[PDB]
């Protein structure tokens, strides 16, 4: 559109005076734009030696025989010639007129274009497929990135549920044992002070033995009565065996195995 | 093997469509080093 008509570096409108030349890549730029062996395209490559550059013939709205123009098509040389060239150079070279050779060429280029156009219709469709596929690949990367993380947390959520419950189990056992122990230190010290008191008073009374028998022998009944209180005090300490060292379930080798796969 | 030649030369003309400045001799060595996969040639092309 706005560029097909325009030239190369200067992007002039096609001036036929400009002697514009059309490269094999079909790009067009006047010989003023590019002077310098093998000539290279401003966009593509040096696809062909300068010997394969035509001059663009676009002048909107013969090589040899001067003002005699070309109108006629030499069928034996793929290109056009004037009436003279087919008398000297192409004598009885089987030859054809412009009107028929152009009809066929137009109908073969329309075929090449109609098929090639049907082909670039699929790139216009497969470009969108690749464009949407990339977003999928990166979405299917950041969703697998989250499925693993949320699955790991669901495991750890339930494990801490059955990790704290076992801790609450040990919690229960110890206040139950402590309540038992606290009645066994309470029991000891109070019985001990009862034992201490009888031992205290009976010792002092017995230890004073210098003409003190008259005071002692009047209280023998209550001495030996309260000795029966301490003859049978009736507690014996039990021992709660420690088994919490063996209520830790250390199956460590199993933990790595199931962590290895996932 | 004349079929095999055109299937090789087909892939060559496309590198010139993409990266053209490098020579026709250089691209031919890479389209054998790749075994004429349509994509993996354009892979090694960018690498050099
Ligand atoms: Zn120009
Ligand atoms: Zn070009
Ligand atoms: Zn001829
Ligand atoms: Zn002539």
């Amino acid at each position: 559109l706005e560029l097909l008509e325009h030239c190369g570096v200067c992007r002039e409108r096609l001036r036929p005076e400009r002697e514009p030349r059309l490269l094999p890549c079909l790009h067009s730029a006047c010989s003023a734009c590019l002077g310098p062996t093998v000539v290279d395209c401003p966009v593509c490559k040096q696809q062909c030696f300068s010997k394969d550059i035509v001059e663009n013939y676009f002048m909107r709205d013969c090589n040899v025989h001067k003002h005699e123009p070309l109108v006629l098509f030499c069928e034996s040389c793929d290109t056009l010639t004037c009436r003279d060239c087919q008398l000297n150079a192409h004598k009885d070279h089987q030859y054809q007129f412009l009107e028929d050779a152009v009809r066929n060429q137009r109908k073969l280029l329309a075929s090449l274009v109609k098929r090639l156009g049907d082909k670039h219709a699929t790139l216009q469709k497969s470009t969108k497929e690749v464009r949407s596929s990339i977003r999928q690949v990166s979405d299917v990367q950041k969703r697998v990135q989250v499925d693993v993380k949320m699955a790991i947390l669901q495991i750890m959520k339930e494990l801490n549920k059955r990790g704290r419950v076992l801790v609450n189990d040990a919690q229960k056992v110890t206040e139950g044992q402590q309540e038992r122990l606290e009645r066994q230190h309470w029991t000891m010290t109070k019985i001990q002070k009862h034992q201490e008191h009888i031992l205290r008073f009976a010792s002092w009374a017995l230890e004073s033995d210098n003409n003190t028998a008259l005071l002692l022998s009047k209280k023998l009944i209550y001495f030996q009565l309260h000795r029966a209180l301490k003859m049978i005090v009736d507690p014996v300490e039990p021992h709660g065996e420690m088994k919490f060292q063996w209520d830790l379930n250390a199956w460590t080798k199993s933990a790595e195995a199931f962590g290895k796969i996932v | 093997l004349s079929e095999l030649e055109d299937l090789k030369d087909a892939k060559l003309q496309t590198l010139k469509e993409l990266f053209p400045q490098r020579s026709d001799n250089d691209l031919l060595k890479l389209i054998e080093s790749t075994s004429t996969m349509d994509g993996a040639i354009a892979a090694a092309l960018l690498m050099f």
